[PDB]
């Protein structure tokens, strides 16, 4: 099993400023990295699949970039719909962890 | 036997590359180059010990098998229908699809033989320093390097596939001499990319009969096959190393017996067995310029 | 004069490891290496003198070390390249400890 | 015998392209084509002498050589598999993988014969400029530059095969002489990236014969072998200088005698007294 | 054997400055050169391989560059955690060099 | 009326070499070339006047002067090209000392 | 033979400035263009091969461009080490000229 580690447990930021959270897998995944948006309350929504486009109607403050080991979600410019949580999952092998 | 050897019998510590070559690594230099004999694909060669025959001193005539034909097939093509697996994909921006299969340039030769295959040497660039053990290069035969002749044709890089697996494909090719014991047939397909192209039937076989119809006949008592199949390369999942591939070949020899005529002096061979059982000799000089031997006298009577 | 360096965690014949010996003062330095089909490159200075090995089963590379031992001295250490290949260059990222 | 000559001997100083042409550099303009000498594939030949036979100048009849077979092999296929050393590698992008082996057009000639190969010109370029000294071109044979009916057949431009590694393979064609004491085969593939293709065999011949069974009668007492066999070039790991592989012909020829007519006319000798 | 020279013996800067160190091979090495950092009483750790990439966990401000026979790292602004020597590696031809 | 150029460090035969002369006023001019397979190349002026000639396992290369040397006077250079090929056109990028 | 023939005869320029030298082949040639500098007392220096690259220890300020029959050496800010002549040569067809 793959296990993916995130280097910011939590980040406080106002509205306006930039984030990047990063991910480590320990194995080779070589593009298959997805970034899910969880609000409270909700399903988990997919923002960033396969770790370099953005899934449709996600606006374009939203970023993934990385490939092989080390991976990244980054925002510009915050918004108050951006205010949940957001988890990596890797899907390149069986089973898929995030 | 091409580049891996079968003895680490396990799948993990030699990673079971059996039947196929190590991996090609190419020059750093066009001065420098270092095939690293687990990689070369080499020929395969094999004997089977017949037994003695009947004769007959009276008409100083003999028997002695003859191989009239041959079936041949190499066997395990459609194993090369493995399209999954952890080659290079044909999707690559995405690396989705199928795994590129085996293709590349094709060498099928064998020979069905009374003795030992004689055969060339001949090579592409003649700087090539080959390992010089576990593999024989023509400079393990004529012990000197190599020359630029060895590049088109020396009529002295000569050689006999006598051992197994040691003498690479890519430097000694079967050798048409003066007076021949053997039926070799082979075909050659270059390329980077050819795909692959094979044929089975148990149907259809080989005539080995000469012009004369003599057919091989077999020197000692042992009949010689030798084989030699690659079948392409495989390209991984990284730098594309090459490990090339090779498949075994089935042969079906049909021998019977023949009279044929002893063509030498009983006497000269009885003296030729005299001298090769007997071990050969220093002692003191009792022939030349230095004789230890004083007198010699013939009497008759 | 016989070394010996352990590996856990992946399968230890499929990765090529090269050895790097470090002086204090005068940085790095290369010393040899040996591939998955084990085959033995050295450093010029140092030819005939190491023999670098590896026992597969066991985990452990083995450089042999000069025999004479005369004027080499460092830190040595263990690489293990990135990826399982037969390939010779490969830019080992994993280097051992250091003795 | 296909560019680079044997003679320097050491792979240093001739870096031993034998058995390969030199380098190719194509022209820099459309007027000015001037190849070069060591870069162009040329035929190979060679003449054994035979023994005289026959001393029967005053009846007609007179023996003489025949070739009534032949078994020809291009010998050296496996060492294209060669895929180490330093030519363009199959995967450029981070130069690795196999250096590409001996693909290109290839050209596979061979001719037996009693007098020497009657050969044509023909060329691709009636502009080209080759050096007129160490090469034998329509130029050294005609004497006058090339005509613009040497892009196609010129009844002009013949020659024979006298010389060996001087007559190059993109200028002479054998020619079908309307008399003919030599029988030649021939194949050409052409493109830029065809694989080789060969078959080793020691099986089966070639019969030599004629129509009326006689086959290629040994005038003066020679037997002229003639051969090319171009497997394709090599592209190096720099500006992509191609340059041909040559591998070597082996024949077996099976000569016997037989009886002809007399072709020593006394009549010339007593004529050439007057 | 090639022979690995680097312009800056020596380089005396402060956190938030641009450093570039060069490197140069007596014979061509394609694009094999990997660029290691020493942390004094660690094992050296990869920091660019293969003179274009980035190591997984190396942050943004690393950056390698060049082929062929010049080769360049590069810092924009310097941090705490890079006080560490740097060597340059080729690994085109046997033997290695450093 | 023969010169010779010294080259040492590399092998000799594997590279061209051109020769290029500087009057001290009107620049530079390329003069002869002479490439692996050794085949000569002369610039307009100079054509059947100098012979450019290598020696190979001598390293030299012979610029063997118009044998008239009327008109012809600058400071005499070599240079070698960056890659060992048989094609023409490498950039020369090693000129000599100059003499 | 290709005459090559330079617009600025000779230029005058402070550092820190930018200056532009083009150059006019007769025929085409097609990249096959070197720009060398030759201080007073030296052998000519290759900078720029082949019109479009620079030859390895030559600084970024140098750069070379164009192709076929207008090609141009480029220089953003002079240094007191760029006095010095520089000359620009076919290398496409033979004889070669400067």
């Amino acid at each position: 099993d793959i296990v993916m580690t995130q280097s910011p447990t939590s980040m406080s930021i106002s509205v306006g400023d930039r984030v990047t959270m990063n991910c480590r897998a320990s194995q080779n995944v070589y593009s298959n990295v997805d970034w899910y948006q969880q609000k409270t309350g909700q399903s988990p929504k997919l923002v960033i699949y396969k770790a370099s486009n953005r899934y449709t109607g996600v606006p374009d403050r939203f970023t993934g970039s990385g490939s092989g080991t080390y991976f990244t979600l980054t925002i510009t410019n915050i918004q108050t719909e951006d205010l949940a949580v957001y988890y990596c999952l890797q899907s390149n092998a069986f089973p898929f962890t995030f | 036997r091409m580049g891996q050897p079968p003895t680490p019998e396990s799948l993990t510590e030699g990673g079971q590359y059996y039947g196929w070559s190590r991996g090609i690594n190419l020059a750093t230099s066009d001065t420098e180059d270092s095939p690293e004999n687990n990689t070369l694909p080499t020929w395969s060669m094999a004997k089977l010990q017949l037994p003695m025959l009947n004769e007959d001193l009276t008409c100083d005539t003999l028997q002695m098998w003859e191989a009239v034909s041959v079936k041949t097939e190499v066997v395990g093509s459609g194993s090369l229908l493995d399209v999954h697996g952890f080659n290079k994909p044909t999707d690559t921006v995405n690396t989705k699809g199928i795994s590129t299969p085996v293709e590349g340039s094709q060498y099928h030769v064998f020979a069905v033989g009374g003795e030992p295959l004689d055969l060339q040497g001949l090579v592409t660039d003649a700087r090539t320093k080959y390992k010089e053990e576990g593999v024989v290069t023509i400079k393990t035969i004529t012990k000197k390097d190599m020359v630029n002749k060895d590049q088109v044709l020396n009529p002295i890089s000569k050689a006999k596939l006598d051992k197994d697996g040691m003498y690479p494909v890519e430097i000694w090719h079967p050798d048409p001499a003066k007076n021949e014991n053997t039926r070799y047939f082979g075909n050659y397909t270059g390329g980077t990319t050819t795909p692959p192209v094979l044929q089975f039937t148990n149907t259809l076989t080989t005539v080995l009969l000469d012009e004369n119809g003599v057919g091989p006949l077999c020197k000692g008592e042992g009949l010689y096959l030798s084989c030699v199949d690659i079948m392409g390369w495989r390209v991984t999942r990284n730098y594309d190393v090459h490990h090339w591939r090779g498949l075994p070949r089935y042969f079906k020899i049909t021998l019977r017996k023949r009279w044929v005529k002893n063509p030498y002096p009983m006497a000269s061979l009885i003296s030729s067995l005299f001298n090769n059982m007997l071990p050969q000799v220093q002692g003191q000089p009792m022939e030349g310029e230095n004789t230890q031997v004083e007198e010699v006298r013939v009497y008759d009577g | 004069l016989k070394l010996s360096c352990s590996a856990s965690g992946f399968t230890f014949s499929s990765y090529g490891m090269h050895w790097i010996r470090q002086v204090p003062g005068k940085g790095l330095d290369w010393v040899a290496y040996i591939s998955s089909a084990s085959d033995t490159f050295y450093a010029d200075a140092v030819k005939e003198r190491f023999t670098i090995s590896r026992d597969n089963a066991k985990n452990t590379l083995y450089l042999r070390l000069n025999s004479l031992k005369s004027e080499d001295t460092a830190i040595y250490y263990c690489a293990r390249t990135r990826y399982p290949t037969d390939h010779f260059y490969d830019w080992f990222p994993y280097w051992g400890q250091g003795t």
